[PDB]
């Protein structure tokens, strides 16, 4: 039993038709101190994988080595481990999931909330998320923390539910996942305007997207807001 | 730890070091057993060899294990007191957890097990120990008389003879002990058990111990005198 | 729970309430506590359900092994002492059990409770759980030895009856059991809602309820 | 401090037929009041025409239900391929609960299939191992809102005969699949309408000597 | 000679001879025969008899849905072995979500017979495994020696009289590889393989043991009547 | 391996004789020779040093006679390295049983607690046995005085008048004629000399060869004093029994 | 000396072929597979008159609907027997359901070979194995301390036991009744003992799925050595 | 790996011997002569330093050793056997006595601890007996002077004065001559010297010598001064210069 010392905001994310979405800001508070502004907290894993994580940053350093060695001890005698017996999202989920329960049934977690993003061999998109709890469910989208309860509904705008994820475009989605983490920002007081963003797709690829930024934010409307009730000056 | 395996086959089909250990019990002093229709009596041999001997003290040659139940033996002194410790502690353990003391079967079988139990363990020899197992079930009349050994096979006996010259001793009993009609009382039990063992032991003086086991917990060890008057009688009787 | 047992002449009689619960909540009512350990012997259970079935079907199957090692039907005070020494071991760690071994062996019928607090006690009448304080008031009232086993097994119904009416963690069914010499013999699983209006008719009990 | 359970919420139904046997479930996943997934598989086809469903704390659920499948197939690898038994595996699962008698699996648990006779089974367990063979029974969430509703519609409780006024009984006549079917769904819209954790929808499996089949119907997702 | 009363023991030509030794309880084992071609993946085994009033003790051994053995040699020492593989195919499984691949089980039964020949008091087995299986690579045979050397090939024959089936399947490589998409066909190839290794008896209805794995088929065994269709 | 070079000490002869016992026996057959003699009023232990120097510091020196408790003592025969690691033992066995019950060990406990040890050297861990043959006087409220010897077998028994060491089979004689049931200590003591003059080695027995005691009730009233005597006090009661 | 878990140069390990040599010096033991049941029969073999034959226990009850009968060191079969009904009752703990003949039979062959430098050799008995369960009916296995076990149609060890598995060569048919069976044993035992078979020095049991297994009493085993006199008599 | 040599390698031959003490005697015998004398007022013990080479310095090589301030010893025999149980002699007195009674053991204490630790080495499981004799003086309240034999069974006897090793017969004749009870530890030193001359072959001087007492308390080698109590080790060892002082008087 610990508890969390440097923390990790929000992970969200979301399917399209082709593939999946992932974003998540690069901040690393320390309390209510906003400490370290370089953190990425999406870890990539081989060219068809991305792992985001929230929660405490020394757990999450020591999951991206256990990552690390995954795709190190995978490569061990394997000469298809750039081909047919590379490492799958579905995979790498499950190694983490055990792990995650195992802790908990110490009751030594990692205190963190996972979000394994990607897409599998037959081009099926992967999207599960696994927590301190050893807890694990999959939905078209999927967000931790503030997301859960911010970013989700803004995301089920565009997929309700299984039947709208073909019907929903890489540009539709991304657009989404941008306004998310716009609100956010707005409204999470952990939460840092710097983030990145990264797209799994089964045609082109993997694309990751550092140094973003939020931008065509709302606050003029501020200076006409005066007191907190009878003041008019 | 020491983990060599000292008791393994032989070509043949042999464990030597077993066969060696009933060496060790032919060796030994010798023992008997007899069953009669309400007791059992056990006879054992004192070697005439050691005198000056303070016969108080010495370790006795019949040993009991619980208050309706004895232990004798023929072989390796040394080793027999390690058996008869774990039995005595195995009775209790039984009177603890299951509420009533063990039978005599019962008793043998644990014995027979350890006994066995070193002959295939690593790093240990055999016991090199036979014992003759007597007494009575908790409220029963029926006489009960066991032998063990080394290999760690056990059976039941109407009578039997273990140790140096038992052979000749069970010669005797095959030939004496009628199985339709066996020694009625206390004193044609005894009786036919002291002519077993005069048929080898030497002069019957202090050379013969006996110990007789009735119903309901009633052990007792005869004394010098009383043997001696068995032996009296029976020699007597022989000159005709 | 309810549950009662007692020795008499003709053997011993074990009977027991169906219900079962989660605080208010009644989450079955089809419940067995009384189990068969073998043809001689049963258990009861009250407290953890889980508890109760789990300890007393593993002393079943050390009961069996006995059988095999020894040619011999366990004796009533060793299999309770089994248990016993079994659930002593996990004292202080949560246990909660409360149980009764009836039998018939060499001794004739034998009657042991035993609990998770260490208890192991030999009597000729028993009664453990929530309603068995009711149950206590019938039983001591019109116990005898000298009992036949028609009447016999009428008390030990109707002293469960008395407890799940008044008792709320009580009823359900009856089950009613009958250990002879010749083994245990099981008579029936009666619904305390047609029971409670059939002894009210013919009994004259229970008055103040109306019907 | 650190809690190492929580709860997933849901709400799961077995129903014995005479030749058949029923297990739904909801899909709602859930933690406090956000809602987790509305598409989570409770119920699974565990093999030797056996279907189970553990939840509460879905890590623990999961988990069970993943050493139960273990243990069928381990079962097949030393017994000769033998069919695990819906009474056999039912005891076996009790050994998986009890297990961890002093850091349970925190679950409602429950199993249904046919019996050697080839009747409808339906088998419940508590969080350690304390396990009831019957022929209803609700578990989860919403478990109180839904059996009282089965004891009246599958059992006939408190239902009289017209005309004898409480003499005799409404007699205990089998249900169809069809009309036990009927009985599951309006369980769960009426559980959906007053519990808060159970919606979205709604997964039946059916057990027949024919094999698992699967029925899926949506549930108000507010 | 001097050096062959444990494994711990080179021979001063650099030979183990305990190992060469538990490789002679092969070749007294009965005969068992591989093959696969890209769909499908075939294990043939002749099984042996104590006597007439005798079962036929069992050759082929299932170790998951996709993967499985046959035997020729001790048959305890097949079952330890086995018993290795089921657990790390369900290790596989459980942790990873991923059915293991043929190569690496080959990789884990080399490590686990090579620890019995290089250390005191142990043994090597005393048995030569045929592995078949039908992974994400496609169809796969593999064959095992208690030395502790692996091989993956095209096909194979180990125990008693096994170099007249090995023959066969070298003449034979170039047909039965192409046999895609018909089961039937590349068992026929098979039994008549495990044929050329016969001498007096002949293939009966519980002599003869069949077993496949391919792209749309879980690891099944034949035996008894399911196997006179064959012969 | 390592099974190359084990010499297997706890096996059977062909005709049922432990090896390495019988061994340890005969090295034993080469050490002083100790004598005890129990009487009715006490018990008398003698020992002979084997051949020692004139630079020997003796009134500091203790090879044969060690105490164990107030109430046991025991002779020694064979290695003294050895004697000394079962006499430690024994010692604390004394204490443990003090402790626990809050009376003296009895003298059979205690020497059946020592001949259990060597029988576990005999039958498993394969280490050599020790080779060491005690002789042990003591006295209980039970038995009274008592006598005991054990041997590398781990087996042990009851005398009146005992030997072991070397001339063993000389000694046992001389003792088996000359005891008597109605002896006194006095008479003990000069048995036990005359016993050892004869069957000694040297050529001559003198005060400095020798380590003597007695356990007597010859302490003042109902108690038990044990004395080991000085190398004057050896001098004189060779003097008064007339052998020097 | 030389390591205990050694191959010879044929490959077969020399102390599990030299436990085998001591089997052969075992007394006798038979097992007949019937469709009505498995008979299993023994050899006594008492080495004194003086000693009680009904204590001589060499045919045992492994659970209801398994037996046992053995032959060789008869005292190494105890920890096997102990094995097996711990393994047979323990399975009925875990799965509500007796357990079956060949999985029992192979609980008790893992055994045979854990040995080495664990158990320091290889048990010097074997066993027969009869019993009956719902899936493969009534079965016969041998159990040897290679740990390999064959089932059987009929099968002997011991002593006599190459002349008694040719004799059963011959008489086995698939449509044996129980009491065809249990004369056959009789036959064959007093064929191959070399004292004079009775009741007193030899034993039989069954195993029927009804009944289960049952040890046969001296009197009733006496009938039926009476009634198999008589009808070799008859021709 | 592990230790598989966990049975004895020192066993009973049929004629009683155990060998293997028996052949670590001989290699005692072997090594360099070694002596000890006990006085009225003190103990010497004395050695000669072989040294290997001429270019080896034989200062660092200590024969001799200090295991308490009131004990000291000398060996003959293998060398390295005897500085390893230096170091657990050293130890052993501390651990099982001075960390409990809060003195330094007496001389015959020491002595049974290091007795013990040599008889196991000759019956515990995969290891040899320790090849040396050690001569063991010292000093407690209680006793007084006194000198110790150590063999490598385990045996251990009392000395008014002894030797060991190469010319121990021929030394040990030679005290027997020269010693009473009534000799002054000068008088003993003097004898210690010219019984070690009789075996030495080459140079005999204060840098080829090794000798050491147990004498009177010696306040300046304390380190520190104000408790009344602590007078000093008794234990010394002579220099170079304070052995060629005496040889000039010899
Ligand atoms: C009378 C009826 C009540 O006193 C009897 O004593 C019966 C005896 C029969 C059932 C053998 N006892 C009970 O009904 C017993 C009461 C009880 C409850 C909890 C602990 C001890 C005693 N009830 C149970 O054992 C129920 C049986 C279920 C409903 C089938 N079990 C539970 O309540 C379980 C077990 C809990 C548990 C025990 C030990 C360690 C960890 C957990 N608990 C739950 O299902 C969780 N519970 C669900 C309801 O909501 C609250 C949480
Ligand atoms: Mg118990």
């Amino acid at each position: 039993t610990q508890q969390p010392i440097v923390t990790g905001t929000s992970v969200i994310s979301m399917k399209y038709d082709n593939g999946v979405i992932i974003a998540a800001d690069n901040l690393g508070s320390y309390g209510s101190l906003l400490r370290f502004n370089g953190v990425e907290r999406l870890i990539p894993v081989g060219d068809n994988t991305v792992v985001g994580i929230s929660g405490d940053i020394s757990d999450m350093q020591h999951i991206e080595r256990l990552l690390k060695d995954l795709v190190t001890e995978n490569a061990y005698d394997n000469p298809l481990a750039d081909a047919e017996e590379a490492l799958e999202p579905s995979y790498i989920f499950e190694y983490l999931a055990t792990v995650m329960y195992q802790r908990r049934s110490k009751m030594n977690p990692l205190w963190n909330a996972i979000i394994v993003a990607g897409v599998q061999s037959n081009g099926d998109q992967f999207l599960r998320y696994v927590n301190l709890l050893g807890v694990t469910y999959s939905s078209p989208t999927l967000a931790t923390g503030f997301g859960a309860h911010m970013a989700n509904p803004l995301l089920r705008k565009v997929v309700d539910r299984e039947s709208d994820i073909p019907k929903t475009t890489v540009q539709v989605a991304e657009e989404a996942i941008v306004n998310a983490m716009r609100v956010l920002y707005y409204r999470d007081a952990r939460s840092s305007r710097n983030f990145s963003l990264a797209i799994i797709d089964k045609n082109t690829g993997l694309t990751f997207k550092k140094n973003l930024q939020v931008e065509n934010m709302k606050w003029d409307f501020a200076k006409d807001i005066k007191g907190y009730g009878t003041q008019k000056i | 730890g020491y983990d060599r395996a000292l008791s393994i086959f032989s070509p043949d089909g042999h464990i030597f070091q077993v066969e060696y250990a009933l060496e060790a019990v032919k060796r030994g002093t010798c023992a008997v057993g007899v069953k009669g229709k309400n007791c059992v009596v056990l006879g054992c041999e004192r070697r005439s060899t050691l005198k000056l001997q303070d016969t108080r003290i010495t370790p006795s040659k019949v040993s009991k294990i619980d208050s309706h139940v004895v232990l004798s033996f023929s072989g390796l002194n040394a080793d027999s007191r390690i058996l008869i410790e774990k039995a005595r502690v195995e009775a209790q353990s039984h009177r603890l957890t299951l509420e009533d003391p063990v039978t005599v079967e019962y008793l043998t079988r644990y014995v027979a097990g350890v006994q066995q139990r070193y002959t295939q363990s690593g790093g240990v020899r055999p016991f090199g120990v036979s014992t003759l197992i007597a007494g009575f079930d908790p409220r029963d009349d029926e006489p009960k008389l066991y032998q063990t050994e080394p290999s760690g096979i056990y059976s039941s006996w109407s009578a039997q003879t273990i140790g140096r010259n038992s052979k000749t001793v069970r010669e005797f009993l095959e030939k004496n002990y009628d199985r339709k009609e066996p020694p009625a009382t206390v004193e044609e039990c005894v009786k036919l058990t002291v002519r077993s063992l005069l048929e080898v032991v030497q002069t019957g003086a202090k050379n013969i111990e006996i110990t007789v086991v009735k119903p309901d917990s009633d052990i007792v060890a005869l004394s010098s005198e009383e043997i001696n008057q068995y032996v009296t009688q029976i020699e007597q009787e022989k000159q005709e | 729970t309810t549950t009662l047992a007692f020795k008499f002449r003709h053997g011993v009689i074990v009977a027991a309430d169906s219900r079962a619960t989660a605080g208010a909540y009644i989450a079955s009512q089809t419940v067995k506590k009384v189990i068969e350990i073998n043809p001689y012997l049963l258990g009861t259970m009250a407290g953890g359900a889980a508890d109760c079935s789990f300890w007393e079907r593993l002393l079943a199957r050390q009961c069996r092994i006995y059988e095999l090692r020894n040619k011999e039907r366990i004796s009533v005070a060793a299999a309770s002492k089994l248990l016993a020494n079994m659930v002593y071991q996990y004292k202080g760690m949560g246990l909660s059990m409360g149980t009764m071994i009836c039998g018939w062996d060499k001794r004739g019928p034998g009657l042991y409770y035993v609990d998770s607090e260490g208890n192991r006690i030999s009597g000729a009448t028993f009664s453990v759980g929530s309603g068995s304080v009711y149950a206590y008031g019938v039983l001591d009232s019109n116990y005898k030895w000298d009992l036949s086993v028609e009447d016999a097994l009428y008390l030990g119904k109707r002293s469960i009856l008395a407890a799940a009416h008044r008792d709320a963690y009580s009823g359900g069914s009856v089950n009613l059991y009958h250990v002879t010499e010749d083994g245990w013999i099981y008579h029936g699983n009666h619904d305390v809602g047609e029971l409670f209006w059939k002894v009210k008719e013919e009994e004259g009990s229970f008055n103040n309820v109306i019907g | 401090q650190f809690n190492p359970y929580g709860d997933n919420g849901g709400t799961i139904l077995g129903i014995a037929g005479e030749d058949f046997a029923v297990l739904a479930g909801d899909t709602r996943n859930i933690t406090d009041y956000s809602i987790n997934s509305r598409y989570e598989p409770k119920v699974f086809d565990c093999g030797d025409n056996i279907v189970m469903s553990a939840n509460g704390f879905a890590a623990d659920g999961d988990a069970l239900v993943k050493r139960f499948k273990n243990s069928v197939k381990w079962y097949h690898f030393d017994h000769n391929d033998k069919k695990l038994s819906i009474n056999s595996a039912a005891r076996n699962i009790q050994h998986l609960l009890y297990s961890r008698r002093f850091f349970p699996y925190y679950v409602y648990n429950i199993i249904a299939g046919l019996d050697e006779d080839g009747k409808g089974a339906v088998y419940s367990f508590d969080p350690v191992g304390s396990y009831q063979r019957e022929q209803c029974r609700a578990g989860g969430a919403a478990a109180s809102l839904i059996m009282p509703f089965l004891d009246n519609q599958v059992n006939f409780k408190n239902q009289y005969e017209p005309g004898t006024n409480g003499k005799v009984k409404k007699p205990l006549k089998y249900l169809s699949v069809e009309e036990v079917i009927k009985l599951v769904r309006d369980s769960f819209t009426s559980a959906t309408e007053r519990h808060i954790q159970v919606g979205d929808g709604l997964e039946i499996l059916i057990v027949t000597k024919d094999g698992v089949r699967k029925e899926f119907y949506e549930l108000k997702r507010d | 000679n001097n050096y062959d009363g444990d494994t711990v023991t080179f021979s001063p030509t650099g030979r183990l001879f305990q190992v060469e030794y538990a490789l002679e309880a092969i070749k007294q084992g009965s005969v068992t025969v591989g093959l696969r071609s890209n769909t499908h993946a075939v294990l043939v085994a002749l099984k042996r008899n104590a006597d007439e009033l005798s079962s036929y003790q069992k050759k082929i051994i299932k170790c998951d849905e996709h993967m499985g053995l046959s035997l020729a040699g001790l048959a305890p020492d097949a079952r330890v072995l086995s018993n290795y593989l089921r657990q790390q195919c369900n290790y596989s499984s459980l942790v990873f979500n991923r059915k293991l691949a043929v190569e690496r089980a080959g990789h884990l039964l080399c490590d686990k017979a090579q620890k019995n020949t290089q250390s005191y008091g142990g043994r090597p087995y005393g048995v030569g495994l045929l592995i078949i299986g039908y992974d994400k690579s496609g169809a796969h045979l593999l064959e095992f020696q208690p030395s502790g050397n692996v091989t993956e090939l095209y096909g194979t024959a180990i125990g008693a009289r096994s170099q007249g089936a090995k023959t066969y399947l070298e003449r034979t490589l170039d047909t039965f590889i192409k046999i895609d998409g018909n089961p039937d066909e590349l068992i026929k190839a098979g039994v008549e393989a495990i044929s050329q290794s016969l001498r007096d008896e002949s293939l009966t209805v519980d002599n003869l043991s069949i077993a496949i794995v391919g792209k749309d088929t879980p690891f099944t065994i034949y035996d008894g009547e399911a196997v006179a269709k064959y012969i | 391996g390592s099974r190359r070079y084990d010499s297997r000490t706890t096996i059977f002869s062909p005709e049922g004789r432990l090896y390495q016992v019988e061994y340890a026996l005969e090295s034993i057959s080469h050490a002083g020779t100790a004598i005890g003699i129990m009487a009715s009023d006490g018990i008398v232990l003698a020992a002979e040093r084997k051949v020692t120097s004139t630079l020997l510091e003796q009134d500091t020196s203790t090879e044969k006679l060690y105490k164990l408790n107030d109430k046991i003592a025991v002779a020694v025969a064979g290695l003294t390295a050895d004697a000394e690691i079962l006499i430690n033992t024994a010692r604390i066995h004394a204490q443990n049983y003090l402790k626990t019950y809050n009376e003296d060990i009895p003298v059979e406990i205690l020497v059946r607690r020592l001949s259990d040890i060597k029988q576990g050297y005999t039958q498993h861990g394969g280490l050599r046995p020790f080779g060491v043959s005690f002789i042990y006087a003591g006295y209980d409220d039970r038995y009274g005085y008592q006598l005991y010897t054990s041997n590398p077998s781990g087996n042990y028994t009851g005398w009146k008048a005992i030997s072991v060491g070397a001339n063993t089979s000389a000694a046992q004689t001389l003792l088996q004629m000359d005891y008597k049931d109605d002896m006194k200590v006095d008479d003990a003591i000069e048995l036990a000399l005359k016993t050892l003059s004869k069957t000694t080695d040297s050529s001559a027995l003198t005060y400095d060869r020798l380590e003597f005691a007695t356990i007597r009730k010859g302490a003042n009233d109902g108690e038990v004093y044990q004395k080991i005597f000085k190398p004057q006090e050896i001098k004189d009661i060779l003097v008064k029994t007339g052998i020097t | 000396d030389r390591g205990v878990s050694t191959f010879s140069p044929e490959g077969r390990l020399f102390q599990v072929e030299y436990s085998l040599e001591a089997i052969k010096l075992g007394s006798t033991a038979i097992g007949i597979a019937t469709k009505e049941g498995v008979v299993l029969g023994v050899e006594k073999r008492a080495t004194s008159p003086l000693l009680e034959s009904d204590s001589i226990e060499k045919i045992v009850e492994i659970d209801r609907h398994i037996g046992c009968a053995m032959s060789g060191l008869t005292a190494d079969a105890r920890s096997m027997i102990e094995h097996a009904r711990t393994a047979a009752v323990t399975h009925n703990l875990y799965y509500d359901e007796d357990i079956n003949v060949e999985s029992l039979t192979q609980s008790v062959c893992d055994l045979a070979l854990r040995f080495g430098e664990l158990m320091s050799r290889p048990f010097g008995v074997a066993l027969l194995i009869a019993g009956h369960d719902a899936d493969d009916g009534y079965q016969l296995f041998h159990a040897e301390p290679s740990g390999t076990f064959y089932r059987y149609n009929a099968k002997a060890i011991g002593s006599g036991s190459e002349g008694a598995q040719a004799e059963l060569l011959n008489e086995w048919h698939s449509s044996l009744t129980l009491k065809e069976a249990e004369l056959l044993v009789l036959k064959i035992l007093k064929q191959v003992m070399e004292e004079k078979l009775d009741e007193n020095n030899a034993q039989l049991s069954c195993i029927t799925k009804q009944d289960g297994f049952k040890i046969y009493d001296n009197e009733k085993t006496a009938e039926l050595i009476k009634e198999l006199k008589e009808k070799e008599a008859a021709e | 790996m592990t230790d598989r040599y966990s049975f004895s390698l020192t066993t009973f031959s049929p004629s009683g011997k155990l060998g293997q003490i028996d052949y670590a005697l001989t290699a005692v015998k072997q090594g360099v002569t070694s002596l000890g004398i006990k006085a009225t007022n003190g103990v010497v013990i004395a050695t000669e330093k072989k040294s290997s080479s001429p270019l080896a310095m034989s200062e660092t090589l200590s024969k001799v050793s200090l295991l308490t301030p009131d004990i000291g010893a000398v060996y003959s025999g293998m060398g390295p056997d005897y500085r390893v149980l230096v170091d657990k002699s050293r130890k052993v007195a501390h651990t099982s006595y001075k960390r409990i009674y809060g003195e330094y053991p007496p001389t015959k204490l020491l002595v049974s601890e290091v007795a013990k630790i040599m008889q196991e080495a000759t019956q515990s499981g995969g290891v040899r007996p320790f090849g040396v004799s050690l001569l063991i003086a010292g000093h407690d309240e209680f006793n007084g002077f006194s000198l110790y034999q150590v063999d490598p069974s385990g045996s251990y006897f009392p000395w008014k004065a002894t030797a060991i090793g190469k010319g121990s017969v021929a030394a040990k004749t030679f005290l027997e001559k020269r010693w009473n009870d009534e000799l002054e530890l000068e008088d003993a030193i003097h004898i210690a010297l010219l019984t070690l001359k009789e075996s030495v072959e080459g140079e005999f001087n204060g840098d080829t010598i090794e000798l050491a007492i147990i004498g009177d308390e010696n306040p300046d080698l304390l380190g520190y001064t104000g408790i009344p109590t602590d007078k000093g080790p008794r234990f010394r060892k002579l220099t170079s210069q304070e052995i060629n002082d005496r040889l000039e008087a010899l």
